């Protein structure tokens, strides 16, 4: 689903940061 | 039926074969404790871990009642290295678990074993418990006995021996009882 | 069962009533769909959707509270705020049972951390005081203001009726005197707190709520009464109430300056006209020293006392009003209150029995019918008194103009005399500075920036930051090189006090001027004490020191000390 | 045996909070570390009030948990290499120890067991007393002195942990084009840096900060400690070296540059130490011997 992207995204950034 | 069996014969084990290098270090305290009068015996949490673990686990779970049969265990140890009566013995214990300041504890932790300090401020005077009694029944004049122990009980209306609704009452003359006290820490 | 509705349905309650529609199963199916599709995809303008970096935030600090402000609710899927207004106590549980879901699509299992999460509500768009609440509030969401008057200790408290507890406590709410109608007396509302909201507050705090207004039978108001009427209370849902790296550089920038000292001296107590010396003491006293101790029973305040004596009306109220309005915590006539803040007393037994203990110690102790205890005082104290009736008397010393005991001016840092002395031009300068303060006072942005700026050289915003900032980070040190003239100075004073018959100079003096050259560091954020200090810390203590004696000894003195109260 | 710092004494948290290895991969050394570590133990589901327990007292249920719970997180905080094998001893009922925790207690006891020449003798004397404190401690029969030496090593850790932070957030480490040299100029305590274990201790936590915290310039590096009652600066010839996880081995050059200088120099210097890498010199002299040291091309 693109429109919840924003929210997977905060959660992937713990994995990328 | 039979936990309340297994549970007491592991902590009669316990007590009877806990060496650290060349002596039965409990087994001397309990001797040498019954020669001055004075029946009580201090364990420490870490030799326990040690012997083995689930003994702790069990304690862990449910103190109020579990500490009631470690106690029975130590009385009958003692019955057997000093004699071919007795009270029933206490149970004392040492630990080096994390202290809670006395400001955080909540509902998390109600019966639950809890390590704090603080400073003494009040001293109660000392009080009467029952732990042995004795009872009469007052419409038939028959008679028995109870034993308490002191862990988180009111008369019984079962009679014996109708008999009526609410016959018994308490022989003071052929009872025994023990010290109480209490405390407050700030 | 199988089917859902669409939210255009949800348009039309179709049951008698909100309740009854909220709670069947398929409106209850789509209700939380729809709020687990709000949570997972509302956004910023920049993208950047906030609840999925505050979830991220609730494990971080192992926390049990989500928080949700209304206005975004309201912004998309307005009858989902619409039902929360009128029905709060179904809807809390919904979203709490969808707020569970979307904490675990971020940490599976969180249950094993925390079994329940609760929702707290922000930002409800209308308010009462405890005048306009009716029985038509009854069970609806309401945001109330006031002052937290009394407060219970904290119980556990069975949670189902296998045990399970939770937290408990309650706290009564009191109308904020300035909302209160002129000749009406206050009102008053009972809170209850639950799990997570247990000692937020303090009583005395000015306390703002969010809850749902809620009401039971109770047998006492209806025999007392003799009508059915119910009783009301107030279920918590949520209760309301540091510095960045530009604050910091801003700060270093200004303390980087010639003559920071003098600014923030200047900036003190603006509204009120001359009187340096007391604003430099009070500057002083708020700043402080550094506390130390020494074992071999020896210890040393950081805190500064201050002492003042005052003509009638020379401005030492309002100075006091300053100072408690400035100060970070203090208290104003309960030592307990004061704990690392400042003390004001402004008039004055067993008061003073009581302040003869706490300026002998740092700590205080009591008992009662066999208990014991002990409490801490360790603060700062600034009081003011009138001399002994109408005026004081400059031929005399201090002890004759005074109710106190000598231990008294022995142990208080500083001590001052403030007198209402005649001059023409200073009158003038008074009274027109007060007539100009008074206009501009009047009640008939680019205004006030005009005002805020003729009234101070220091943003007083900015100045308070200063102080929070430096009385937590800095803490000076003395440089050993001039100490050995201080000791040479400090046995001078001795021998001239000596020589003309003065009551001696003592070790309390030189403590005192240490503890102030250190204040004086620290104002300018300085982590060593300069020679400047100690020429300024001496010239206080020293015309301290000197004003407390007779006319004749303070003549001699005064000759004698040119060399310190005027030069160095 | 996962390289956390004394996982079976202290506490879990402490475990990974102190370990070496932890401090380079995630910075621990400022906030934005540290929220990644709570951060870790809230999705691995281990509430972060029972992490901070001590290991004896901690849950049985987590500790027999904690072998599965690791295969499955440290993935995602590229911290796969915490896992290994080792060799662990117990005897009778006074439970387990592995080897990698015992040198770290000989270690500790090693370093703090309880004009100029007649002090550096002192010194140098109460230093080899530790070696008989540390040799009694290898015999089972006395415990009791191992334990202290673990009491010792924790308390060891936590100051090396305070001095490292100040480092790296005041920025002292010097970049130079061939070498990053660092001097302590002022500390809380820096006693503890007289020893030269305790000065190799502090070295090899930079060292992983530095080989971690970018990819490029595998650079030798210096560090230097003062002393203010010999007004001589102890200093040190350090190595870099590679990642755990990844080639022949490199060679510590220092000792060539460090006699080649000492046999040209004016300077007041001393070398006695088994260990070559390791010199002394006098205050005014330092600058003068890191000149002539830099401009050798021995570096
Ligand atoms: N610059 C000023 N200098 C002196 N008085 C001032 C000044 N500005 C205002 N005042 C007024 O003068 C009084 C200041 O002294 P203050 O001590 O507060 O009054 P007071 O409390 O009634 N006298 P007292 O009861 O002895 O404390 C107040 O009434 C002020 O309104
Ligand atoms: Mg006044
Ligand atoms: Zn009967």
């Amino acid at each position: 689903n693109p429109k919840s992207s924003a929210f997977f995204e905060s959660m992937v950034e713990d994995i990328i940061e | 039926d039979d936990d309340n069996t297994e549970i007491i014969k592991s902590f009669k084990n316990f007590i009877l074969e806990f060496r650290l290098d060349s002596q039965f270090i409990y087994r001397d305290q309990l001797r040498n404790n019954i020669l001055v009068k004075n029946y009580s015996l201090t364990v420490n949490m870490e030799h326990l871990i040690g012997y083995n673990e689930d003994i702790y686990k069990k304690l862990s779970d449910e103190p109020s009642d579990i500490i009631p049969l470690f106690e029975t265990a130590i009385t009958q140890v003692a019955k057997r290295i000093s004699i071919l009566s007795l009270p029933t013995f206490q149970l004392i214990l040492n630990s080096n678990a994390n202290q809670i300041p006395l400001r955080d504890l909540d509902s998390e932790h109600v019966s639950k074993i809890v390590r704090l300090s603080g400073i003494i401020i009040s001293t109660s005077v000392l009080s009467s418990r029952a732990t042995y009694l004795s009872i009469m029944c007052r419409n038939c004049r028959h008679t028995t006995s109870i034993t308490i122990n002191n862990f988180n009980v009111s008369l019984p209306r079962s009679c014996l021996s109708n008999c009526g609704p609410d016959p018994y009452i308490i022989i003071h003359e052929s009872s025994k009882f023990i010290d109480q006290q209490f405390l407050k820490l700030q | 069962l199988r089917e859902e509705l669409t939210l255009e349905s949800l348009s039309n309650v179709k049951a008698n009533s909100y309740s009854e529609w909220i709670t069947q199963p398929n409106v209850s199916r789509t209700i939380a769909r729809e709020l687990k599709s709000f949570l997972l995809e509302y956004t910023d303008e920049t993208g950047r959707s906030v609840y999925g970096a505050r979830i991220r935030t609730l494990g971080e600090m192992n926390s049990e509270s989500l928080e949700v402000n209304y206005r975004h609710l309201a912004e998309s899927k307005a009858i989902l705020a619409l039902f929360l207004a009128k029905c709060p106590e179904e809807m809390l549980k919904i979203f709490d049972l969808v707020a569970m879901e979307a904490t675990e699509l971020h940490y599976p299992d969180y249950a094993r951390i925390h079994s329940e999460i609760h929702v707290r509500i922000s930002d409800f768009p209308t308010i009462y005081s405890l005048r306009e609440l009716r029985e038509s509030n009854l069970s609806s969401l309401v945001r109330v203001t006031g002052v937290v008057t009394r407060r219970t200790g904290v119980f556990p408290q069975l949670k189902y009726v296998k045990t399970v507890y939770r937290n408990y406590q309650r706290v009564t709410l009191q109308e904020a005197p300035g909302t209160v109608p002129p000749g009406r007396l206050p009102r008053h509302r009972e809170v209850i707190l639950l799990a997570d909201l247990v000692d937020v507050s303090k009583p005395g705090e000015e306390v703002e709520v969010t809850g749902i207004y809620k009401n039971n039978y109770d047998g006492n108001l209806n025999a007392k009464n003799g009508f059915p009427v119910f009783a009301t209370i107030i279920e918590a849902n949520s209760i309301k109430r540091s510095w960045t790296e530009e604050e910091e550089r801003e700060f270093r920038k200004i303390s980087r300056d010639r003559g920071i000292i003098d600014k923030i001296i200047s900036s003190m107590a603006p509204s009120i006209y001359g009187h340096r010396d007391i604003k430099t003491a009070v500057a002083c006293s708020l700043f402080g020293g550094v506390p130390k101790n020494v074992n071999g029973k020896h210890s040393i305040r950081g805190d500064i006392n201050v002492l003042l004596l005052g003509d009638p009306g020379t401005a030492k109220s309002q100075i006091l009003k300053y100072v408690e309005k400035t100060a970070h915590r203090a208290v104003f006539a309960a030592l307990v209150l004061a704990d690392k803040g400042v003390c004001l007393i402004d008039e004055f037994d067993q008061d003073r029995t009581s302040i003869h203990e706490a300026m002998e110690q740092q700590s205080i102790s009591i008992s009662k019918a066999g208990i014991v205890t002990t409490l801490q005082a360790r603060c700062s104290i600034i009081a003011a008194a009138n001399p002994n009736g109408g005026r004081y008397n400059s031929t005399l010393p201090l002890a004759q103009n005074v109710s106190l005991t000598e231990p008294i001016l022995s142990r208080f840092d500083i001590l001052c005399v403030v007198r209402d002395l005649v001059d023409e031009e200073a009158d003038e300068r008074l009274a027109t500075f007060v007539v100009d303060s008074h206009v501009r006072s009047h009640p008939e942005l680019q205004r006030q920036r005009k005002k805020e700026e003729e009234i101070s050289p220091i943003p007083q915003e900015l100045l308070m930051k200063y102080i929070h900032y430096a009385r937590t980070k800095i803490y000076p040190k003395l440089h050993q090189m001039d100490m050995d003239k201080v000791s040479r100075v400090y046995a001078d004073l001795r021998r001239e006090s000596i020589s003309t018959g003065s009551f001696p100079i003592t070790v309390r003096h030189l403590e005192s001027i240490l503890r102030i050259a250190e204040s004086f560091a620290k104002m300018r954020l300085s982590e060593f004490v300069s020679s400047y200090d100690l020429d300024r810390a001496i010239k206080v203590v020293v015309d301290s020191f000197v004003d407390a004696q007779k006319v004749s000894v303070r003549r001699q003195l005064r000759r004698s000390f040119a060399i310190y109260t005027l030069g160095h | 045996d996962y390289y956390l710092f004394l996982l079976r004494h202290s506490s879990l948290y402490d475990s990974f909070y102190y370990s070496n290895y932890v401090n380079a991969k995630l910075s621990l050394w400022n906030e934005n570390g540290k929220k990644r570590l709570h951060k870790m133990f809230a999705r691995m589901g281990i509430p972060l009030s029972t992490a901070q327990e001590t290991w004896l007292y901690m849950d049985h249920s987590i500790k027999r948990e904690l072998g599965i719970i690791f295969d499955k997180n440290l993935d995602r905080y590229g911290l796969q290499d915490i896992i290994r094998d080792g060799f662990v001893r117990t005897l009778g009922y006074r439970g387990s120890i592995s080897a990698s925790e015992f040198v770290e207690a000989l270690t500790a006891l090693l370093e703090v067991g309880n004009n100029s020449a007649q002090k550096l003798t002192n010194l140098r004397k109460r230093w080899v007393s530790n070696f008989w404190l540390s040799w009694d401690a290898l015999d089972d029969r006395k415990v009791e002195l191992l334990n202290r030496g673990i009491q010792l090593a924790q308390d060891l850790q936590r100051a090396i942990f305070n001095t490292g932070v100040a480092i790296l957030e005041k920025k002292l480490i010097k970049h130079l084009r061939i070498y990053r040299l660092c001097v302590l100029q002022d500390g809380p305590d820096l006693d503890l840096y007289r020893n030269p274990l305790t000065l190799l201790r502090l070295g090899n936590w930079l060292i992983e900060c530095c080989a971690e915290s970018e990819d490029k310039q595998l650079l030798p590096m210096v560090l230097a400690s003062i002393d203010e009652n010999t007004d001589t600066y102890l200093v040190a010839g350090l190595t870099p070296r590679y990642p755990r996880g990844l080639k022949k081995p490199i060679l510590n050059n220092f000792s060539m540059a460090f006699q080649q200088i000492t046999a040209e120099t004016d300077a007041k210097v001393r070398i006695d130490n088994f260990e070559s890498s390791i010199i002394e010199i006098r205050r005014e002299d330092l600058s003068p011997f890191l000149e002539k040291l830099t401009l050798s091309g021995l570096l």
